[PDB]
């Protein structure tokens, strides 16, 4: 069986590598976000106590921060508005709903790794980005 | 509850700090549009005296003040439970006064007009509109 958790030479796990391969085009974004889901969902079926997204490569970067440091807005949009409806893969959701009375519904977005966190905040990695770093502004 | 009274004892078994009798609790935690305790909890109340004080009951808190169980069935889009409750009383003029149910307030909430007929009109339930005006009883 392959190792979901294994790393490459540069420390990038599979999910990091789904971020490196993204190129901000729709068909790639449609796909990578689909495939980002499935391994990320699969890693709750097998190895249910890991939290892949917390894994840091050689440069100390998570797949979320690496999507934000490298200009990957589609993957970033996916990871941040992520809502998974399956029961045993709900904890891997990130956009929740706390109530829905009629047309109104109150969503909750996690703020892990966005606010002034430990290693690399998504706001810092976006705000303090190098100038090339595509879609700094989006 | 047969062997004491069922009447005050249900009123003492209203969830404190909310006023939820067992009836309102049931439609909250539904499964595929039915709990299967809702028919039973009506059976406890029709045999043993004072059926009205279960259906006319509502939240006691100032924040859901007046939200009878009839309002619940209208939001959850259960045509049946609207039929079931109005048979057993369940006043169709119960004013959901609560702060959740008041004008915009700059806070979370849904204003529909405080009355169950206005809830159905503002919920896309036209069947429940025509029902509440010509049902058979009230």
């Amino acid at each position: 069986t392959a190792d979901i958790s294994a790393r490459d030479s540069v420390g990038n796990t599979v999910l990091h590598a789904l971020v490196e391969v993204a190129d901000n085009t729709a068909d790639n974004t449609k796909f990578v976000t689909s495939m980002y889901n499935e391994i990320l969902m699969l890693g709750a079926k097998l190895h249910p106590t890991l939290k892949l997204e917390e894994l840091t490569n050689k440069k100390g970067m998570t797949p979320l921060a690496l999507a934000a440091g490298t200009g990957k807005i589609g993957v970033l949009a996916y990871i941040l508005q992520r809502e998974i409806q399956e029961p045993e893969c709900r904890h891997l959701s990130r956009k929740f709903t706390e109530w829905a009375y009629g047309p109104v519904h109150s969503s909750l977005y996690d703020l892990s790794c966005i606010d002034t966190c430990e290693k690399n905040s998504v706001l810092e990695v976006i705000a303090y980005s190098s100038s090339e770093t595509p879609n700094r502004h989006d | 509850l047969q062997k004491s009274k069922k009447h005050l004892t249900d009123n003492e078994f209203k969830d404190p700090e909310t006023g939820k009798t067992c009836l309102l609790k049931a439609m909250l935690n539904l499964h595929d549009g039915q709990n299967t305790t809702i028919p039973l909890l009506l059976e406890i109340a029709r045999q043993t005296d004072s059926l009205k004080e279960l259906v006319n009951a509502s939240y006691t808190d100032s924040y859901y003040k007046g939200q009878t169980a009839l309002h619940i069935a209208i939001e959850r889009r259960n045509m049946a439970l609207v039929t079931l409750l109005v048979e057993n009383g369940a006043d169709v003029q119960a004013a959901a006064h609560g702060d959740f149910f008041k004008k915009t307030k700059g806070r979370p909430g849904f204003y529909f007009g405080e009355l169950p007929l206005s809830l159905a009109a503002c919920t896309n339930q036209l069947g429940i509109v025509k029902f509440l005006l010509q049902n058979s009883w009230q």
